């Protein structure tokens, strides 16, 4: 079939500070985790377009309007963290709690990325793939938190809500819509 | 290569449910019939291979009411075919 | 401007094509010609390579089998590299025309390297009549199946709007008036087949609306596809000599286009296939480089013998150049390993830099034990030529370690350099009980020139396999701590400081730390007092000292906070006076470069942050203003996390942030001609 | 501007020019004008003859002779004089001048620059090469 697109719901936008979240994958293969924009295509492969900021697992690189290799591919138990800087445009990939470099050393994997509207965490799940996502409710609850972004500054994502944060996914039944008209291969004309 | 435009046009008849398909105006060999309590939607389905492709034409024949009168409980006894903007083409 | 023309292809066609015309020429000066040779390269970038190609097929047919020239070689270089991160076999038969053509010789390496990634006086026999007109008749049915499919009518005139074929008949239907236009042609191709090769017999048998037949029941094999390759150009030559003499009172097959050549083949396909019936049948890459480079290799070897007794020397140069060139831009494998063993007797630099680059790449066994031999011989001169010895010495160093990514011989050197350019000697080295018994011996040593050389291959032999590498950290912890070679030395030292060791280490560290933390505030006191520059080249010893000593501090530090996330607290704040004392002390350090005391303020900033941070910010600000004294004078989440001697230990953090924060801190025209 | 020439060429082009004369009036032939160059060992071919009569009858003036012998060695000296120019600042000649030792070398030659302008004409630019020199002197 296809690949579905998990995120968090539209409310709960960042738009400033320092946060992080985990993700532990139980089995590797095609899967995606990074940071993404609030207004987010759901046809689309997470990363192809200006939408997304995501790191994948499978070979090792990022993605974001193409690729580059980035880091360590996967096992079968290990977990992949993920943070963000907004007061310095930075994006952080931990993976078991040691930091991943590029191929230049550098450990940022994205400088320079505009604010905006803000970004929301966000997942990719390729077919037979299982892996849960651990958005930090209880602090405990995290592994490798304290080995790294604790003593940063990171603050997890659900640190103070009483109520878990509810997940939007992408569906694979079509649905009827209409036609938008700034589409750039159709457009409609009531004559 | 045609030169010329295939016209199809639908004939629905609701107090019967029986569902009929004239080629311009030479009435075709298919027919359809449904259960009392149903409804649909008009349908085009398209691989386009023009620059220009369909139009949809939303007019009466000789001696029948158009859409509109079928869609709007405030216009049944109209004749005169109609367009307001809830109509639009989805997709 | 010109970027990303899929807008239009054709009008930019032309004019890369005219540019170019007026590239060479007789009415043109120096001045005139270097405005357009500037303007050529300028439209060569910023249009992408699938354009580039147009004039690419044009330039290979006229420049590289000669040695105007560099016109073509300019261009040439700065399209090629630009996609190295059809017309393949184009610039390998330039690659090979540059090659037959090896000042001048110097301009065309550079563009080289970077490309490195009778018909009418032929007889007619019985069956070419015969073929003649069934070639004729089948092409009569082919074309009436394919016209009429797409409604063309009958008329007696032949229209265009009417879609009007009056050809519509057989050949054996039409008169002389109406098969001449299929006389000729069905005629000449025959006897240019005939004329290739002189098979016309029937050897088979045979095979309005007309259709032609099933002609492509068999495929093309390895002699029939090469004769419709020999039809196709044959096909082409007649009609490109006939284009060549029609126009003077033109493309070729090989190097056609990808759309050309599409177009052209159809017309010897069929005609094969048409001379398939009736019996009539007609018939008769980077290991070539890799040959081509053997062969010359051996004429190498020949000559170099020769000039050893007593034009192919800069090609020998051309060829090395180019053999670096495709070394780095990387059956076959044995063809490399061939001239590998081939090169190597020849030297038994410029060659060296490709000998290191081949050994980079990776019978020979003998040259291995041969050269093993000659360097225990050396080593027999060494405890006693030297030039041709040394450069293989490094050599088999690179091998050794290349492998690594004639056990005896080897180990005969090895005893030969147990036996006695130290660190050169040391330096291969590396690349049980008896080692045992001498680990003990450094250790003794470390408890107290061939010292330095024999920890070297003793820390490659730990790595090839616990607690004896921690022992033999701790020895050269203790040589290091008692101090030149410390660099090579250092060089292993990170090599393996992956496997309590690390507490004894930290125990052992600390006062390391301490030691040069005096001797930084000995400096420190001699840069509060010529004495100027003997306190320069004291601190310049001290940073040559903490550059071997943060080195092991890093990849320690890589298991510390991942077990402790105590010891490290005391090694937080040994280092954090380092850093403080780190912020003309970088004047002397950056010459010894020629960083570490960065990355160290990284690594303890996790683990002093890991023991209220508004007094830590109130204080911050005091020591961006002795606040010792003024330091004596979400969160519900984080105190679970905290709780799950503060008034020194909070001023100490607070100032280390402060030097880390403050770490992380016209002419007119004339005028310019004037001072020129 | 034709002060440009030392006087030892206008003595060697009078010198030149007066052998092949016509009358003694300072007129020559087109032809004769290539014949004079390849009299003093210049060779440029019928295509740096023929821009330059047009530039200026068949008739060639002792100063229409000059102005073309101006323009024909400005350019080649305009040149191969930035080369020479960097051959002072490295004290080996090769291209390698430390920046270390540019900051007195340049206030001190006589255009009168301040360091504020000496400032600017290096951080809009270790030891820098000759050919970003020569780029960054004539921008």
């Amino acid at each position: 079939d296809r690949v579905r697109i998990f995120r968090a719901e539209k409310s709960y936008t960042v738009q400033s500070g320092r946060w992080y979240f985990e993700f532990e994958a139980v089995t590797t293969g095609e899967m995606r985790v990074g940071w993404a924009r609030p207004e987010l295509r759901p046809d689309v492969e997470l990363g192809a377009d200006e939408l997304a900021y995501v790191f994948n697992g499978h070979r090792g690189q990022r993605w974001h309007l193409g690729s580059e290799p980035f880091g360590r591919p996967w096992q079968s138990g290990d977990v992949v963290g993920c943070m963000i800087d907004l007061t310095e445009n930075t994006i952080i990939f931990t993976l078991n709690g040691e930091v991943l470099m590029s191929d230049s050393g550098s450990e940022t994997a994205f400088r320079e990325i505009e604010i905006g509207d803000g970004f929301l965490p966000v997942c990719s799940l390729g077919p037979g793939q299982v892996g849960h996502l651990n958005l930090g409710q209880d602090v405990s609850s995290l592994r490798f938190f304290a080995i790294c972004g604790l003593q940063e500054g990171f603050e997890p994502f659900a640190i103070n809500m009483q109520r878990p944060v509810t997940t939007w996914f992408s569906k694979s039944l079509p649905q009827f819509e209409p036609v938008p008209p700034e589409h750039p291969h159709y457009e409609v004309a009531r004559m | 290569i045609s030169h010329t435009d295939l016209v199809i046009g639908c004939l629905v008849d609701l107090a019967t449910g029986l569902m009929t398909f004239t080629a311009n105006g030479k009435e075709s060999n298919t027919f359809f019939q449904v259960e009392p309590n149903t409804k649909l939607f008009p349908a085009v389905f398209v691989l386009p291979t023009h620059q220009n492709v369909i139009q949809f034409e939303l007019g009466k024949q000789k001696n029948i009411m158009p859409l509109s009168a079928a869609m709007f409980l405030s216009e049944r006894k109209n004749p005169a075919p109609q367009c307001p903007p809830r109509l639009e083409v989805q997709m | 401007l010109f970027a990303g023309t899929e807008h239009r292809a054709i009008m930019v066609d032309s004019m890369l094509h005219t540019v170019y015309r007026l590239s060479r020429g007789r009415s043109l000066t120096k001045a005139q010609r270097d405005v357009i040779e500037d303007c050529l390269m300028a439209l060569c970038r910023y249009i992408r390579p699938s354009m580039l190609q147009h004039l690419l097929r044009r330039l290979v047919f006229d420049v590289p089998i000669l040695n105007k020239m560099p016109l073509k070689l300019l261009t040439n270089h700065y399209e090629r590299c630009w996609k190295y991160y059809a017309n393949f076999g184009v610039t390998s038969e330039e690659e090979l025309h540059l090659t037959r053509k090896l000042l001048a010789h110097k301009k065309y390496d550079q563009e080289l390297y970077r490309m490195a990634m009778e018909t009418l006086n032929v007889i007619i026999p019985e069956k070419l009549d015969s073929f003649i007109n069934k070639f004729a008749e089948y092409t009569h049915e082919k074309w009436a199946f394919d016209k009429i499919q797409n409604n063309w009518s009958y008329g007696e005139n032949v229209d265009e709007e009417l879609k009007t074929h009056p050809m519509l008949r057989p050949y054996k239907t039409f008169s002389e008036k109406d098969k001449e236009i299929y006389r000729w042609p069905i005629k000449e191709s025959l006897k240019a087949m005939i004329a290739w090769e002189w098979t016309i017999e029937k050897a088979r048998e045979g095979e309005y609306n007309p259709q032609p037949p099933d002609l492509s029941g068999v495929t093309l094999s390895r002699e029939l596809q090469a004769m419709a390759e020999q039809l196709a150009e044959n096909y082409h030559n007649t009609w490109g000599r006939k284009k060549k003499q029609e126009l003077e009172a033109l493309v070729p097959y090989d190097t056609l286009t990808a759309k050309e050549k599409a177009r052209d083949r159809e017309k010897a396909q069929e005609l094969l296939k048409f001379l398939q019936m009736n019996g009539y049948a007609v018939t008769r890459i980077e290991k070539r480089f890799a040959f081509g480079f053997l062969q010359q290799l051996l004429r190498w070897m020949d000559i170099s013998q020769e000039f050893i007794a007593h034009k192919f020397f800069a090609k020998i140069l051309l060829p090395l150049i180019n053999q670096y060139f495709t070394n780095h831009c990387l059956l076959g494998s044995g063809g490399h390993a061939s001239n590998k063993e081939k090169e190597m007797i020849t030297s038994l630099l410029v060659r060296h830099r490709v000998s290191l680059f081949g050994t980079d790449a990776p019978t020979t066994l003998f040259q291995h034990i041969a050269q093993h031999q000659f360097g225990d011989d050396v080593i027999l001169d060494d405890v006693q030529l030297c030039s041709i010895y040394s450069l293989g010495t490094t050599k088999n160093t690179y091998v050794e370690k290349l492998r690594p990514a004639a056990a005896a011989m080897p180990v005969a050197f090895l005893e030969p350099q147990l036996n006695e350019t130290k660190s050169p000697r040391e330096r291969a080295i590396l690349g049980v009980i008896e080692i045992t018994l001498p680990m003990l011996c450094s250790y003794l040593p470390r408890w107290w020139p061939p010292a330095l050389p024999a920890g070297a291959p003793p820390p490659c032999t730990a790595v090839t396999s616990l607690g004896n590498i921690l022992r033999i950290i701790v020895n050269n912890l203790g040589i290091d701590e008692a101090t030149v070679f410390a660099q090579p030395i250092v060089s292993r030292a990170r090599p393996e400081l992956l496997h309590i060791p690390t507490i004894g280490r930290l125990r052992k560290r600390a006062g390391k730390v301490v030691a040069e933390e005096e001797q930084l505030r000995l400096e420190a006191k001699a840069e509060a007092e010529r004495d100027e520059f003997s306190v320069l080249c004291r601190d310049l010893y001290a940073l040559y000292p903490l550059l071997i000593r943060y080195v092991d501090n890093n990849r320690a530090h890589w298991l510390t906070e991942p077990n402790a996330n105590f010891r490290m607290v005391g090694e937080i704040f040994i280092y954090w006076s380092k850093s403080h004392n780190f912020k003309q002390n970088f004047v002397v350090q950056n010459e010894i470069n020629n960083t570490l005391k960065k990355m160290l303020p990284i690594g303890l900033n996790m683990c002093a942050p890991t023991d209220m941070l508004a007094k830590t910010r109130y204080a911050l600000k005091d020591t961006d203003e002795l606040q010792n004294n003024l330091h004596l004078q979400l969160r519900w989440q984080m105190a679970l996390y905290r709780g799950l001697e503060k008034i020194v230990r909070r001023v100490q953090e607070v100032s280390a942030v402060l030097y880390h924060l403050e770490q992380t801190e016209l002419l007119s025209k004339q005028r310019r001609r004037a001072v020129v | 501007m034709a002060d440009q020439l030392t006087e030892e060429q206008i003595a060697e082009f009078k010198e030149a020019f007066s052998l092949f004369d016509k009358d003694g009036d300072g007129t020559i032939t087109t032809k004769a004008l290539g014949t004079v160059m390849r009299s003093l060992g210049q060779n440029p071919t019928e295509a740096e003859l023929q821009d330059m009569i047009n530039e200026v009858n068949g008739t060639i003036d002792f100063p229409a002779f000059l102005t073309m012998m101006a323009r024909k060695m400005k350019d080649t000296d305009s040149e191969e004089e930035i080369r020479e120019a960097f051959r002072v600042f490295d004290k080996d000649g090769n291209g390698y001048i430390s920046a270390a030792a540019l900051r007195h070398v340049m206030t001190n030659l006589g255009e009168k620059l301040t360091d504020e302008e000496v400032d600017e004409m290096i951080r809009e630019a270790g030891q820098v090469n000759y050919e970003a020199f020569v780029q960054m002197m004539t921008a």
